[PDB]
């Protein structure tokens, strides 16, 4: 029974590429081989591959952001995703969800101009 | 009458002042004891 | 989605407005071609789409039935909403409900003659549902919770009845009218 | 995606998403009036840094500007702080300078915090959901016409601007802040920890003074005056409801014991002080008079002294409870009042037919049409789809130099016939 | 169709949505009609063993969602098997010699066959220019009507082998027939079927009055399916004694609430 | 006769599947959300997807930031040429 056709992963990180950058996979070409380029490298284990540590994790960081009602949120959401029981690979997600957050409350070291010359 | 025309409406008018026990009872019972 | 919106309050949940079990009508998720603003407009839409859900649950759930002939009618009264007042009660939500259906096919009708017509047109036109719904919703929500029995749930439709919404009023009215007929046969029948 | 991305381009580009949508805009100075701006900014000071400003289209300001006066929340360039709606600061608009651009939206933004302060208004007490009620039809009006504004942006015909519908809402602005300001006296002035009757009274006194205010406003107020004079009637309605409830029936049916006069539970009717004690005045703080009703408030005690006596004086079934003009057929005080004060202002078995047709139309010659059934079948069908069944104007700007004043209007629109029945 | 896709790669294709296939309202109201008849159309097929309409999968109208399309058509359709089930059920049509049910029953089945061709009659009355939620909100309280006297009849529309309800007890004939309808009047006694319960019971009852007529007027008993509480053993009918009297017509006394 | 009820109730199984991956998909947004990730519906499709593919989340967020200065050089570029 025909699976979507869930583009493969280098197809898929192309697409990824082109809709990050907002500009069309050929118009994304440097990135897309940036992209190539950190897929291929040996990754390190993720920090937690518990999925009660990586949401106990989740939540700490939220309370570490004085954001304790979101910590709160974070646990409650956490459990309802363990008892969803839809993600196969919990773990993974879990830590790349914490690896994905982002402090509101730390002001952004605005990156400078001078980083767009590397992209190139 | 009962439910035999359309427009009428005094059909249903013992149907309303009654419930459909008592007057089931009522239009069986009195020609019923007249010729009981 | 205006179309999709009015079967979601027509009782249709689709992709963007999700019918919940426990939370009733919702917006699914925020969308990326809304403004936020438009997001909260829909959600407060969503909520009286919820409302109606929940309405149209409770009709089902004492109306939607039919009436089981178990022997004892007296313990029908106990678990299940049931009784001559527990059926003019779902009558009179479904005649209420009618204006409201009636209002819908209105709005229907009126964005089926301009396909350029937002939200804010049907915000304005849909208010006084908005604020009827509401109300009733928590009356019989409280009907439900106190298990009003027989003409004792009359007696605390009175009570609502002394609602200061005037149309809340004119509404316990008229189901109050209904279920009084129904009191008015029995006690014709008594006397 | 691709055709959606094509629609979504050509149907409002996202800059409504928190997604920067670049639209092009003339370069002309008078239309890159932010960009020359920019570039006199960045040409004058060698310390200025360049913030990050977000480039939004001056429909979509009007867009959002409209949602906000709307009462919609969560808008994107105007965010809700403790109450207050504040402005993102990184928006930019071609036309506008950051701080003009600024110091527009920050009128706007009182306004629209003065209507959140008032759109989060629950109705808990009968006086309150009177007040409720009476805000609830105002903001109806508002929308009404914010409705007729987005409709005639959403034509696009023709070049609205953000200054034209300033000043197409400033009428109805001013009349906004006045509400803004009579609801923060009477209601958001009232402390807290009041009680309901006490928060009631309150309320009634400002209105009271409100009224006459509006009144030595003139006509410029007409709008206001007419807005209050259905805010008084309103919130009376309860309140003559319940007066009408006590002269008619001779029974105090308070359940908030929001009224000035209390019935004492403890005095029987064949107490001696039933005539002085049943009935208590809530007369701890003199405050408790109404103001409205003052004039008139020792009539209406009497009056409703008389009737409580006589439903609490063990009367035979005397005849003068006659059957004719009952109480619900007799105008309510709230009623009453209103058609009065109008009338002296000038001022505001056929579907058994219909079924037997239908049947003739849709069923065979041969079948009888069964009554019961035929009642039924169109009950359920052409009853269900037959049911298309789908105001005071105190409005004194029709003739405010005729108008009375509400004292004199009151007096002579309700107080006569307060005392009428009283006497009677 | 955007929101579907997104889902869709949401859902990594292992739910395969059927795909969402428009169709023109100036279509769907005929599909429409042919389920208010009971009948199978390009978008409902007819389930056999319910006779019953079955939405095809994926249908997409426009300006609505094909799920929540979908889930109207399929109150819509669950309306439409109502209707052609009760047919069924009520198509039932002589008092030929096998019947067992009584000339009340035949007689109830007959009344019913009528309430049905009202019923059609309304349907072919509704102008196929009405919105699908016009209609839908229109017949919404007949449908529950007809459903809730379906299965006050036992007569619902539910597929007698897929739904795992108990068995529908025969339709009641006789005083039984009676009781059924008084239990259901009372019960019932609120609703719109009331009146058309009212209609039902007389209409049964006048092959019923008939018998009791005769019985009444000749002693004859017109019984031809043993409803009435009477029983006339002829052998003693014969009888010119007391017996005659006692055993040539007998009343069935023991279940005289039955009788 | 009976096959044909069983295709329905086979579709309606689904459906409730289906319905049950979009309330948990609801769930999952909202919770990444609550984290602040960044990711929009269509984005965080594609990372789930990647995700569900195995990814390593230490390389997923260092490709992620790098994809991100990257778009965010096309993105000032693409509003300062509008």
């Amino acid at each position: 029974m025909a699976t979507p056709d869930q583009k493969s992963p280098n197809v898929l990180l192309q697409n990824l590429c082109c809709r990050i950058l907002g500009r069309s996979e050929a118009d994304v070409a440097q990135q897309f081989q940036y992209a190539v380029r950190v897929i291929g490298s040996n990754f390190a284990p993720t920090v937690e591959r518990d999925e009660f540590l990586v949401a106990e994790k989740i939540k700490k960081e939220l309370i570490r952001q004085r954001r304790e009602a979101d910590a709160a949120l974070f646990s409650e959401l956490h459990r309802k995703l363990h008892s969803q029981g839809v993600l196969k690979n919990k773990w993974s997600i879990l830590y790349l969800l914490l690896s994905l957050s982002e402090d509101p409350r730390r002001q952004p070291s605005k990156v400078s101009s001078y980083a767009t010359l590397f992209a190139q | 009458p009962q439910v035999q025309s359309a427009a009428d409406e005094t059909a249903v008018q013992l149907s309303e002042l009654l419930t459909l026990p008592v007057l089931m009872k009522r239009s069986i019972t009195a020609p019923l004891a007249a010729h009981i | 989605m205006i179309h999709e919106l009015l079967l979601a309050l027509s009782g249709y949940p689709g992709s963007i407005f999700t019918w919940n079990k426990r939370s009733g009508l919702q917006v699914s998720q925020d969308f990326p071609f809304l403004h936020p603003s438009e997001t909260s407009v829909l959600n407060r839409l969503c909520r009286l789409g919820t409302d109606y859900i929940r309405f149209t649950e409770f009709i089902e759930q004492y109306t939607g039935h039919v009436q089981q002939q178990d022997h004892h009618p007296s313990q029908q009264g106990q678990g299940g909403l049931h009784g001559i007042y527990l059926r003019a009660f779902c009558t009179g939500l479904d005649s209420v409900l009618q204006p409201y259906r009636q209002a819908l096919l209105d709005l229907e009708q009126e964005f089926l003659g301009d396909p350029h017509l937002s939200i804010s047109h049907v915000n304005y036109f849909l208010d006084q549902f908005q604020l009827l719904f509401p109300s009733v919703m928590v009356v019989v929500e409280q009907i439900k919770s106190q298990k009003i029995h027989g003409c004792q749930i009359l007696e605390t439709v009175y009570k609502h009845s002394c609602g200061g919404l005037p149309p809340v009023r004119s509404a316990l009215e008229k189901i109050l009218a209904v279920c009084h007929g129904v009191m008015y046969k029995q006690l014709s029948a008594w006397m | 995606p691709d055709d959606r991305s094509w629609l979504e381009h050509h149907v409002v580009h996202q800059y409504w998403t928190a997604r920067p949508s670049q639209f092009p805009h003339s370069l002309h100075l008078h239309s890159n009036l932010a960009a020359v701006w920019d570039q006199h900014l960045y040409s004058s000071d060698p310390l200025y840094v360049p913030d990050d400003r977000v480039l939004v289209t001056e429909t979509q300001v009007i867009r959002e500007t409209l949602w906000l006066l709307s009462g919609v929340k969560k808008l994107f360039i105007f965010q809700l702080i403790d109450g207050k709606v504040t402005v993102r600061n990184n928006i930019i608009v071609t036309h506008l300078t950051h701080s003009c651009l600024r110091s527009v939206l920050e009128q706007i933004a009182a306004y629209g915090q003065v209507v959140f302060r008032l759109q989060e208004t629950e109705a808990p007490f009968r006086t309150y959901q009177a007040f409720m009620w009476a805000l609830y039809k105002y903001f109806i009006s508002f929308k009404e016409e914010l409705a007729e504004i987005e409709k005639c942006i959403i034509n696009n015909d023709t070049t609205i601007t953000l200054a034209i519908v300033v000043d197409k809402l400033a009428p109805r602005l001013s009349q906004l802040k006045v509400l803004h300001k009579v609801f923060s006296t009477g209601v958001a002035e009232v402390p807290p920890d009041t009680r309901n009757v006490v928060r009631a009274s309150h309320l009634l006194n400002t209105l009271y003074k409100a009224i006459l205010e509006y009144d030595n406003v003139g006509e410029a107020s007409e709008q206001t005056v007419s807005l209050l004079f259905s805010l008084w009637v309103e919130t009376v309605r309860p309140y003559l409801q319940t007066v009408d409830e006590w002269i008619v029936h001779g029974h105090l049916w308070d359940g908030a014991r929001e009224f000035i006069i209390q019935r004492n539970k403890n005095v029987p009717v064949n107490h001696r002080d039933f005539w002085y004690a049943t009935y208590t005045l809530y007369s701890v703080r003199q405050h408790t008079m109404v103001s409205f009703l003052k004039p008139v408030l020792k009539q209406i005690i009497m009056a409703g002294k008389s009737m409580q006596l006589l439903k609490n004086l063990q009367c035979a079934e005397s005849t003068t409870c006659q059957a004719g003009a009952r109480d619900a057929e007799r105008k309510s005080l709230y009623t009453l009042f209103l058609e009065s004060v109008q009338s002296r202002l000038r001022t505001p078995k056929e579907n058994l037919m219909k079924m037997q047709s239908i049947a003739e139309s849709h069923l065979e010659l041969d079948d009888v049409h069964d009554p019961l059934l035929a009642i039924n079948f169109a009950r359920m069908y052409l009853e269900q789809s037959d049911f298309h069944e789908k105001d005071v104007c105190v409005d004194r700007s029709s003739e405010s130099v005729t108008c009375q004043t509400f004292e004199l209007t009151l007096r002579s629109c309700l107080y006569p016939h307060i005392d009428k029945q009283y006497l009677d | 169709r955007l929101h579907q896709g997104e889902l869709q790669l949401l859902a990594g294709g292992v739910l395969q949505a059927p795909q969402p296939v428009l169709v023109k309202e100036c279509e769907l109201v005929k599909d429409v009609l042919n389920v208010l008849i009971g009948v199978v159309s390009a978008t409902f097929s007819l389930c056999q063993p319910a006779q019953a309409f079955v939405v095809k999968r994926g249908v997409h109208v426009s300006g609505a969602s094909p799920e929540s399309i979908s889930s109207l058509l399929s109150e819509v359709a669950e309306y439409g098997t109502c209707y052609t089930r009760l047919s069924h059920f009520s198509l039932q049509p002589v008092l030929d010699s096998l019947y067992s049910k009584g000339l009340v029953f035949q007689a109830f089945t007959s009344g019913l066959r009528r309430y049905l061709q009202y019923y059609r009659a309304c349907v072919l009355s509704t102008p196929p220019t009405l919105s699908l939620l016009t209609i839908g909100f229109l017949f919404k309280k007949l449908g529950r009507q007809l459903r809730y006297l379906a299965e006050l009849c036992g007569v619902g529309a539910v597929l007698p082998g897929t739904c795992g309800g108990g068995p529908r007890a025969a339709f009641p004939t006789g005083v039984k027939l009676l009781s059924y309808l008084y239990q259901e009047a009372l019960h019932n006694c609120s609703n719109e079927h009331y009146p058309v319960l009212l209609s039902l019971l007389k209409t049964s009852c006048e092959p019923y009055t008939r018998f009791i007529h005769d019985w009444v007027y000749s002693g004859v008993f017109r019984d031809a399916y043993g409803e009435f509480m009477i029983q006339v053993n002829h052998e003693y009918l014969s009888f010119r004694d007391k017996l005659y009297w006692t055993h040539g017509y007998v009343l069935i006394s023991k279940e005289v609430e039955d009788c | 006769m009976a096959s044909s009820s069983g295709a329905g109730a086979a579709a309606a199984a689904a459906a409730a599947n289906l319905n049950a991956v979009r309330e948990t998909m609801d769930v999952l947004l909202e919770i990444s959300r609550i984290l602040n990730t960044g990711l929009d519906m269509e984005t965080l499709s594609i990372c789930v997807r990647l995700c569900e593919q195995g990814i390593n989340p230490e390389a997923l967020s260092s490709v992620i930031k790098e994809l991100r200065k990257a778009t965010e050089a096309l993105k000032a570029a693409e509003n300062m040429t509008s």
